[PDB]
């Protein structure tokens, strides 16, 4: 018979959770966002589509901070992402309240993971329609992670999700092969901007806005800050430069 | 989120059949054979240890369980369902009886308590029935020895001897011929071994069989001396060697 | 009526298809693992496959340190695996607080199996698609391997294997134990048991391994730990002399 | 033991004329023999041409005034900007006060 | 969602009938017949056992006749386990009334309460009804010997003679034939047994296939005596009447 | 099956639209707003001649200054009237004044979409929308005489005249043409009577129709049969002219 | 195909769509048009009100949430009442607890999260109304567009409802011009009316038809209805 | 302190030094003037290298320590080894949040490789104070002067053991609620060392 | 926890569960009530599907809600009990708080209200019962008779009937009951009632039960014999012609 894909927690005859798989489709129809881990931090960047000239420039911020050291960006259904970040924040606070130290990145990742996975356990809830790239700096280094609708997550050297995910991952694999030493946050910011611009070709019909942020032990103090001003324009230029 | 399944999963079909209960009974039919025989001075419950691999350590999986020092149980059906039914039965023996009356419950009543747990799985919201049938054997001061069978519906009945599972029809037949009301426990253990041999496909020995009796009080299994009113548990699982010794007198 | 294949209710044959489908999900990762017991240790070996060159190899594991003494290897999707690891860690800690002693591997297995049985009976809960192999060197029982599955079944093993190629590994181990006649590898050092393990996995799967292709956990009295790439290599370099 | 109340002093006075009304109150706030402030307003314009003062334990006074000004805000919301008349404001305040009948606002209010 | 799996046990059919109740009554019609006959000096309850064998312990058995009080008893037709659930709540209600009023509970009060519980499962809750029909035989100072009956719907009625379970139409016809308002218990016993004998679906009516009870006010005493016949006593009374 | 708070592919809530259909099967009710009062008239429609018509309550007082007429599954309105009355009295208690008619209306309409099966948002227990529409008419100092039509969808509109019920499409058409900013109470009563007379299956008499009005001076009053018979008579004559 | 995947919001389609949400977005499309636009000093909402017959009132589209913020609705009015109430409460809490005026960006964030909860749980139903939120906070003038899917966007101008696309184009053209109408409230409004009058078709905007709202520098959110919109036709 | 319950009285202190930190305490518990246990162990392990000295109510401190031990075991299983600051925070949370029903003055001392030795004192109110060394217990009043005069930062193990030994003997000398043996627990990179000093030694110093 | 919307609107504006509840009423024994000038009589037919009943005990079809108000019904017997019990409790609760027994309209509005609640509350199905409630308000002498139905709709009747074949007997009352001379006597009121039931029951004495309710808590159930005397006298004003 059929019908194994109408209710969330149901296992199909081949062991798949179809509802989680359709959620992934909502993520693939979304904007591309990436994360690049560097020698002492992480950089996140995302493509923001300009639906029209009426959108106020630089105001519809998509990258989010959790606590003061974690950055989160996601692709898919934006509201679902906000929902996940709100939980992330409650979880980070709980951790700091009881243990005093800000939440380690590996701990935080699992917190997000268990919550997302929880949404694949019952038919009364819908899985998250987003893949989230996040990370920051903690007691022992930088960490970058990517979380899928199934609740699956792993650590990354670079990560990409969204429509242009393939070009991005392609460009990301180039960086990891040429620079095994690591990448300075400065270069990673530039490279992230590049990767997004290049990835932007997978959606070349609308104009776009670049958003970058980073958390670096030397450039931001292990705190999350958005890339604004001089720093941002330098990366935009470097991007429109290596395109042709 | 939340268990919104507050409705019955077992409902009456147009023919008056309780679907899930009939299907649970079918699950019980495909299970290994277990039997119980009641003698004048004891009861024996037995089953085969269908080890699902030779790398598994068959001793770490007890199919014959002690519920109270004078009551034991065996089953045929879904093992995990039985395991949780045993935990619940050992507990209720305490909560609804020992903590109130200072003594362990009589067989029929403990039986009645397990049965209620099974019936509710047949009507409460959002659950399926238990896929097991149990044979509970025990003793108590005022009723003596007894053997009861409890089905997925929650119905229970007392037996002189019976068998459940795979070859229960053939076994119930072997038991009807061999059973009489003058049997000593050793004779029932014997007949139990014979009945089981026919249901058992392969190797028949003390490491592939599980037998337990409810008989005389075993002071050597009490663990302490000094109090004379409590004389020891009547439940005793036969060891691998005790079974073999009896298999040779076939 | 026909929805009997979507929730945990009996099919007309007395089967629970959702449980059966949960057993197929355990094989979705294409990772095999095996566990053997030494004279005073227990080792679990599990394959490690890192496809994407963008992943941080140090975070890809299906072996979890449940408590100071219990280790657990999961064969199944990572999200369900981690859901189980978290619960097991909580159960183990709570047991120690309440009862004053460390939770035995076998008792942890029984508990996790009982929770699984529940998902099998209650329609709102879906089974987790994972098989859990718990190992330790119990203070009363000695080296131990208890494995639980989606049906809520669990039992203890002399050794065991799990994954898509379970049968090849199992027949291999089975043959070794029929040949030696004992229920454990007769070596004193956990290092040799680890070697025995890796050797038999190679002999069984017909595959050669490097240091980044294996994942190893060892249980000894009072501790369970995972081997580093470098410790594994030393194991690999020691085996390339019998073969 | 913790005493939830205090006495911040002060005196207020309301006089109704034919076509006007005044509500005056001194400006000193005290605790026992000390002056907390020489200028701490105790009479407020609540909107809708209503002045109010809740004199006694100042924390309770601040709270009631805060709640009443809010009541006026919601009255407009819930009743198409209708003006809250003094007799209505009065009945409303009776309800605010009696709401804490068993843990009173230790104030004497005048509007 | 979960609506998908709900059988809706408490809805009306287009004809105003309760599906589940109608189906429960069908289940009941397959159970061994239980007969109750009311005399001027006692009541008789007789019942035919379902699913037996040579090996079943008839001595230590009770699957059809249960004592609810020293003055009230029921005969059960349907699922034994469902019956035990209800029987126990009835036993408690009887004791609650005794505690409250220091008088034994009048029969109809007990009957009404039980029926009301059955009715509840009929109008709210979403649970299947109890597949049981009861014949209540009891005595009290207001109405003397009484006999009532309740079914899955929760409707109850009173009778001079009644049967529940299999072959009711046939049994009721035979009862309505040989029953006389001035009957004596000894005479009621015979009729109950005669009736079962002619409606049994099995070979011959033998003792091992019966449960029998009478509630009599033995003139040489005062308290009403409920007697649950023992195997040998059923064999004895079966001969005197003439079924051998 | 399909949920109770599900949207249709057109963006309409299924249960609310269907609710609206049950309302089209109810007795007609008409309300007309003038500058001397608001008239509310309703068709009684007894299902048989043995029914004592005076026990048919389709026009009810909410407060001295607010009355209302109903059409649809009339039993559904009982809880609605209870709420409206309690809201008005409660408002008087809290504020020592009369509740505005819009406010009373809005309060009633807040109940409307409070139906569903655990609809994530708040706690709305009512398995289905209401199957009755209401015409609420009254007077307050700020906006004078008002007539409102409250639907199960939660939306309510202010109307100079409005008909609801089975003969509504026809009746509303007449109202559209006969209403003008200068009608008198007496003229209004007559119109309501006339239009009810037109759409009704049975012949209108004082026993199968009911009139009422609400005025600033006397408040809400249900016209007793005698007052209406005279008005009906006064109609037979005014129509029998040209 | 559809009745399989559109019965609850808790069900994703095979292409990753949320049909109940998309159907909600449709109710908005059958609602009357409303425009929002802002300069660097004021933000205006202009809304075409709709009636049922020619004997009824015209349903209000603008709701004041606090002295510095308000919105215009399109779609299911009961829902706008539910969401503007929340906004009123959130605005109130900010003032009461922090003595702070709620930022529009925050109001938007709050609205998005409230809408989302109704799209991930079973039994619920998405909100079926769209809102244009204008306000004047510490960072100036703001206009936000809220859609039931939970997507809230900050804009210079916009419009929602049936035929909204017309005014949306006028604004998209007139941007360079209206973004500079500083210190002149009446002009901004006029631009808003010009904008809204590009989505007309049925009739011409009359005195019973138009609704305008403005907020800004020294202007508390104020609603002009009927009588006072005469000077703008 | 509840009427009649066992009191720890005590003379407890924790002192950080070059190699790490040392905890010390007496071993007397009392119910009035009766010594309920003359050889108690007030040095409690909540983690391998995180210990605490208990004072106040015996029941309360055991209950609290039992819960901190649990929270830290679970922390460890999930996030690795906890810092002393984290252990102090868990202790604080329990002491502060239940201040109305508990009488517990707890000193938390621990060793880490990044932070070396650390001491946190959690007094009756539930406040936490990180210090070079801390003294508590009823016998502590008597050694405030002695301790402030003789403590120096970066002392050696030998010197620290001596300082703790002299301080507590004085504390034990004057306080009736302190007595028995002097127990110490040395926490360093090398491990955990348990020391015990009998009356005959400390009494005449 | 169970709160599934069982009564909901279908495409055409009907609530099936309520409509199906009515069908249950259509299958129940007929009940009729007609009022005189100083009395109300309630007649009911006895379910004849099975016979050998103990008339002494069996739940009567007409039930006293209080000393002055009675309720009869047609529909699910079990459901009637729930309504009757709620009514009896509310009757005592009214005496306790208002210091005066319930009027008949009040009691009716209460029962009807309960019926309606079960039509728009989650997890419950409507009552498959319609009732006839009759009696006299305290200190008043005008007879009262009301009828309630599953939807929760209620109203008063000079005479009314519900249950199987009610359509038929309703037709008998519509052209045999005149409000100008309502049965001016207990005797003639009873006769009219029996007459109406005879047009359906099909020649059966014990088949009809009549209950007569007069002012000031005087309620009596006529005996099998008292009624037979009526059927006889009735077969005369039919056979003489
Ligand atoms: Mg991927
Ligand atoms: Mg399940
Ligand atoms: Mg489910
Ligand atoms: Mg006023
Ligand atoms: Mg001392």
């Amino acid at each position: 018979g059929t019908g194994y894909d109408l209710s969330n927690s149901v296992f199909s005859p081949d062991g798949r959770n179809f509802q989680v798989e359709y959620a992934v489709k909502a993520v693939e129809n979304g904007t591309t966002s990436i994360g690049i881990k560097c020698n002492d931090g992480v950089v996140f960047a995302v493509e923001k589509l300009i639906t029209s000239k009426l959108l106020v420039p630089q105001k519809n911020v998509k990258i989010q901070v959790v606590d003061r050291h974690i950055g989160c960006v996601y692709s898919g259904l934006i509201p679902d992402g906000r929902h996940l970040v709100n939980r992330g924040r409650e979880e980070a606070a709980s951790f700091k309240k009881l243990y005093k130290t800000p939440i380690p990145i590996p701990a935080f990742a699992d917190r997000l993971g268990q919550y997302v996975q929880a949404h694949t356990l019952y038919n009364s809830v819908r899985p998250f329609g987003v893949s989230t790239i996040f990370g920051g700096v903690d007691k022992n280094g930088a960490h970058l992670y990517m979380l899928e609708p199934s609740g699956s997550y792993w650590g990354y050297k670079g990560a990409a999700t969204g429509k242009g995910r393939q070009s991005a991952k392609a460009e990301l694999e180039k960086l990891v092969d040429h620079h095994p030493e690591g990448l300075s946050a400065r270069e990673a910011v530039k490279q992230a901007a590049k990767i997004i611009y290049l990835a932007h070709e997978d959606n070349k019909e609308k104009d776009f806005e670049l958003e970058i942020s980073w958390c670096s032990l030397s450039e931001t103090n292990g705190l999350h800050k958005f890339v604004k001003g001089d720093l941002l324009q330098e990366a935009i230029d470097f991007a429109q430069k290596e395109i042709n | 989120m939340t268990d919104r399944y507050s409705f019955s999963l077992t409902t009456f079909s147009p023919s008056g059949k309780l679907g899930q209960i009939d299907y649970a009974l079918t699950a019980v039919k495909q299970g290994v054979t277990s039997l119980g025989i009641k003698a004048t001075n004891g009861v024996v419950i037995a089953t085969e240890k269908k080890s699902s691999s030779p790398l598994a350590m068959s001793e770490t999986l007890s199919k014959v369980s002690l519920l109270t020092p004078d009551i034991g149980a065996v089953y045929s059906g879904m093992g995990p369902d039985y395991r949780v039914l045993v935990d619940k039965s050992r507990k209720v023996a305490h909560t609804s009886y020992k903590r109130i009356y200072g003594e362990y419950p009589p067989t029929k009543l403990l039986v009645s308590e397990v049965a209620k747990i099974m019936q509710e799985a047949t009507q409460s919201g959002g659950v399926r029935p238990f896929g097991v049938s149990l044979l509970i054997a025990g003793h108590d001061e005022f009723n003596g020895f007894s053997l009861y069978q409890v089905d997925p519906s929650g119905s229970y009945f007392p037996w002189k001897a019976t068998a459940i599972g795979k070859g229960s029809v053939a076994a119930k037949t072997f038991l009807e011929k061999r059973w009489n009301d003058e049997l000593e426990l050793e004779d029932a253990i014997h007949i139990a071994l014979l009945t089981l041999k026919e249901s058992v496909e392969g190797e028949f020995n003390g490491d592939t069989i599980e037998l337990a009796i409810i008989g005389d009080e075993n002071p050597d299994l009490l663990g302490y001396t000094g109090i004379p009113t409590d004389k020891g548990p009547r439940f005793r699982k036969l060891t691998s060697q005790e079974i073999n010794d009896r298999l040779e007198a076939l | 009526a026909g929805y009997d294949r979507h929730i945990t209710i009996f099919s007309p044959e007395g089967r629970l298809y959702q449980v059966e489908y949960a057993f197929k999900a355990t094989n979705q990762t294409n990772i095999n693992s095996l566990a053997v017991r030494g004279k005073d240790c227990t080792v679990v070996i599990s394959q490690k496959k890192v496809p994407d060159k963008l992943l941080d190899p140090t975070t890809v594991s299906y072996i979890f340190c449940i408590s100071r003494t219990i280790g657990m290897v999961v064969n199944g999707p990572i999200p369900d695996a981690r859901n189980a690891a978290l619960r097991a860690k909580a159960e183990a800690a709570e047991f120690r607080y309440k009862y004053g002693y460390d939770m035995p591997c076998d008792v942890l297995a029984k508990r996790m199996a009982n929770l699984s049985q529940i998902y099998t009976q209650r329609a709102y809960m879906r089974p987790l698609g994972v098989i859990l192999t718990f190992v330790s060197v119990d203070e009363e029982l000695g080296p131990s391997i208890y494995k639980t599955d989606p049906a809520g079944y669990y039992v203890g093993y002399k050794a065991t294997a799990t994954g898509p190629k379970q049968q090849e590994i199992t027949t291999n181990l089975e043959n070794h134990f029929k040949k030696s006649k004992i229920d454990h590898i007769n070596e004193e050092s956990w290092e040799k048991v680890v070697e025995f393990a890796i050797t038999h996995m190679i002999d069984a799967l017909g595959t050669e391994f490097s240091k980044n292709d294996l994942e190893v956990g060892v249980a000894t009295k009072d501790k369970f730990f995972t081997l580093s790439a470098e410790n594994i290599e030393e194991r690999l370099v020691a085996i390339a002399e019998q073969d | 033991q913790f005493n939830p109340y205090g006495d911040n002093g002060g005196t207020i006075l309301g006089i109704a004329g034919e076509d006007f009304a005044v509500l005056a109150g001194d400006t000193r706030n005290i605790t026992d023999y000390s002056i907390n402030s020489r200028y701490e307003p105790k009479v407020f314009d609540c909107g809708d041409n209503i002045v109010m003062s809740a004199n006694g334990f100042a924390a309770d006074g601040d709270a009631l005034v805060k709640r009443f000004k809010n009541s006026v805000k919601w009255y407009h919301f819930d009743h198409n900007d209708k003006k809250l008349s003094i007799n209505s404001a009065a009945r409303n305040i009776q309800h605010l006060l009696y709401g804490k009948r068993f843990f009173p606002y230790y104030v004497h209010t005048i509007i | 969602g979960s609506r998908r799996y709900d059988s809706r046990t408490t809805i009306f059919s287009p004809e105003g009938r309760l599906y589940q109740v109608e189906y429960a009554l069908e289940s009941i019609s397959h159970a061994g017949t239980a007969i109750g006959i009311m005399a001027s000096d006692g009541i008789v309850l007789a019942a035919e056992r379902k699913v037996t064998s040579t090996l079943l312990e008839q001595d230590t058995s009770t699957e059809k006749l249960y004592k609810l009080n020293d003055k009230i008893a029921v005969a059960v037709a349907g699922l034994t386990a469902d019956a035990e659930i209800l029987i126990n709540t009835a036993r408690i209600h009887a004791q609650n009334y005794l505690k409250t009023y220091n008088e034994d509970i009048p029969v109809e009060i007990l009957v009404r309460r039980l029926s009301d519980i059955k009715q509840g499962y009929t109008q709210h809750g979403g649970l299947r009804p109890f597949g049981v029909s009861f014949i209540y035989a009891g005595y009290d100072d207001r109405y003397g010997y009484q006999l009532y009956t309740s079914n899955p719907s929760g409707n109850y009625t009173g009778w001079k003679a009644i049967s529940v379970g299999a072959n009711t139409s046939a049994a009721q016809t035979l009862l309505q034939m040989d029953y006389k308002d001035d009957m004596k218990v000894d005479d009621a016993i015979e009729l109950a047994l005669k009736t079962l004998s002619k409606t049994t679906d099995s070979s011959a009516l033998t003792y091992d296939r019966l449960e029998f009870a009478t509630i009599r006010k033995g003139a040489n005493d005062g308290e009403v005596y409920q007697k649950i016949f023992k195997p040998q006593e059923i064999k004895d009374i079966l001969v005197k009447t003439g079924i051998t | 099956d399909r949920g109770v708070s599900t949207f249709s592919p057109e963006g309409r809530l299924f249960q609310v639209e269907y609710s609206l259909e049950a309302i089209k099967l109810g007795s007609t009710a008409i309300g007309i707003a003038t500058k001397e009062g608001v008239v509310l008239g309703v068709e009684k429609r007894a299902t048989s001649p043995l029914l004592e018509s005076d026990s048919i309550e389709k026009i009810v007082e909410i407060d001295r200054h607010i009355g209302c007429a109903m059409s649809g599954l009339t039993a559904d309105a009982r809880s609605m009237i209870e709420h409206a009355r309690t809201a008005a009295v409660t408002h008087n208690l809290y504020y020592d004044e009369d509740i505005n008619v819009e406010s009373l209306t809005q309060s009633v309409c807040d109940l409307a979409l409070r139906f569903g099966e655990g609809a994530s948002g708040e706690e709305r227990l009512m398995s289905r929308p209401f199957g009755v529409a209401l015409l609420i008419a009254g007077h307050d100092a700020d906006d004078g005489y008002q007539l409102f039509h409250a639907e199960p969808s939660g939306t309510f509109y202010r109307y100079n005249a409005k008909a609801i019920g089975s003969g509504s499409e026809g009746a509303q058409a007449e109202l559209l043409n006969e209403w003008h900013s200068s009608l008198t109470l007496k003229e209004a009563e007559l119109l309501v009577l006339k239009i009810l007379k037109q759409v009704m299956e049975e012949k209108l008499d004082e026993n199968n129709a009911q009139l009422s009005c609400i005025t600033k001076q006397d408040g809400f009053k249900i016209y007793d049969n005698e007052k209406t018979a005279e008005l009906i008579k006064e109609l037979k004559e005014k129509e029998a002219a040209e | 195909f559809r009745n399989n995947y559109d019965g609850d919001t808790v069900t994703f389609s095979p292409t990753g769509r949320l049909f109940q949400v998309e159907y909600a977005l449709e109710a908005i499309k059958q609602g009357s048009v409303t425009v929002g636009l802002r300069s660097n000093t004021h933000a205006v909402l202009v809304a075409l009100k709709r009636n049922a017959d020619e004997l009824s009132s015209y349903q209000k589209k603008i709701i004041k949430c606090d002295e510095h913020m308000g919105l215009s609705l399109a779609g299911l009015a009961p829902d706008a009442r539910v969401l503007s109430n929340y906004l009123r409460q959130q605005c109130n809490y900010s003032s009461l607890v922090f003595n702070r005026k709620l930022a529009v960006e925050r109001a938007g964030h709050l609205l998005c999260d409230k809408a989302q909860k109704n799209t991930q749980s079973y039994g619920g139903r998405p909100y079926g109304v769209g809102l244009l939120i204008i306000g004047y906070d510490k960072s100036g003038a703001h206009l936000l567009e809220f859609q039931p899917s939970g997507n809230v966007t900050e804009l210079y101008g916009t419009a929602i409802g049936a035929r909204s696309q017309g005014a949306k184009t006028y604004l998209e053209r007139t941007l360079d011009t209206f973004i500079k109408i500083d210190g002149n409230p009446d002009e901004l409004i006029k631009a808003g009316v010009e904008a809204i009058s590009q989505s007309l078709r049925d009739e011409s905007l009359t005195v019973d038809n138009l609704s305008i709202a403005i907020v800004g520098k020294d202007t508390p959110f104020t609603i002009y209805d009927g009588e006072a919109v005469a000077k703008y036709i | 302190l509840k009427k009649g319950e066992v009191s720890l009285g005590a003379s407890i202190m924790a002192v950080t030094f070059k190699d790490g930190v040392i905890l010390g305490a007496d071993s007397r518990t009392t119910t009035g003037a009766y010594i309920a246990n003359r050889v108690t162990d007030k040095l409690t392990r909540v983690h391998d290298k995180i210990w605490c000295c208990r004072s106040g109510s015996a029941a309360d401190t055991q209950a609290i320590a039992d819960i901190v031990q649990y929270h830290l075991e679970l922390y460890t299983s999930q996030y690795g080894t906890p810092s002393t600051e984290t252990a102090a925070s868990v202790f604080k949370e329990l002491c502060y949040e239940n201040k109305d029903n508990l009488t517990a003055g707890i000193i938390v001392a621990g060793y880490d490789d990044k932070n070396k030795g650390e001491v946190y004192t959690i007094p009756l109110g539930g406040s936490v104070h990180k210090l070079p060394y801390a003294i508590a217990g009823s016998g502590s009043t008597f050694i405030y002067g002695y301790c402030d005069k003789n403590f120096r930062e970066n002392m050696s193990k030998e010197e620290t053991v001596d300082f703790i030994k002299h301080s507590l003997s004085q504390a034990i000398k004057w306080d009736g609620s302190s007595g028995g043996v002097i127990r110490m627990v040395v926490l360093t990179a090398a491990g955990v060392e348990r020391l015990i000093f009998y009356p005959d030694e400390y009494e005449q110093l | 926890g169970y709160d599934r919307a069982l009564s909901i609107f279908s495409p055409d504006g009907h609530i099936f569960q309520v409509e199906y509840a009515l069908e249950a009423v259509k299958r129940g024994t007929c009940a009729v009530g007609v009022k005189g000038k100083n009395c109300v009589v309630l007649g009911c037919e006895r379910r004849s599907t099975l016979k050998l009943q103990d008339t002494r005990i069996t739940p009567s079809k007409v039930s006293k809600i209080d000393s002055h108000v009675v309720l009869s019904f047609s529909g699910l017997n079990a459901d009637s009990r729930i309504l009757i019990e709620k009514a009896r409790v509310e009757a005592q609760s009214h005496r306790l708080t208002l210091e005066d027994p319930v009027t008949v309209e009040y009691l009716t509005r209460y029962v009807a209200g309960v019926q309606q609640r079960y039509t728009q509350s989650g997890g419950v199905r409507p009552f498959g019962v319609s009732t006839l409630i009759a009696g006299f308000d305290p200190r008043d002498d005008e007879p009262k008779l009301y009828q309630t139905e599953p939807s929760g709709i209620y109203s008063s009747w000079s005479a009314q009937t519900i249950g199987r074949n009610s359509k038929t007997v309703r037709e008998f009352l519509e052209k045999n009951y005149d409000r100008k001379e309502p049965p001016a006597t207990v005797e003639e009121c009873v006769k009219l009632t029996v007459r109406s039931l005879l047009e359906v029951v099909q020649t059966g004495a014990k088949n009809i039960e009549i209950t007569v309710v007069k002012p000031d808590s005087d309620i009596v159930a006529l005996s099998s014999e008292e009624i037979n005397q009526y059927v006889t006298q009735i077969e005369q004003e039919k056979q003489e012609q």
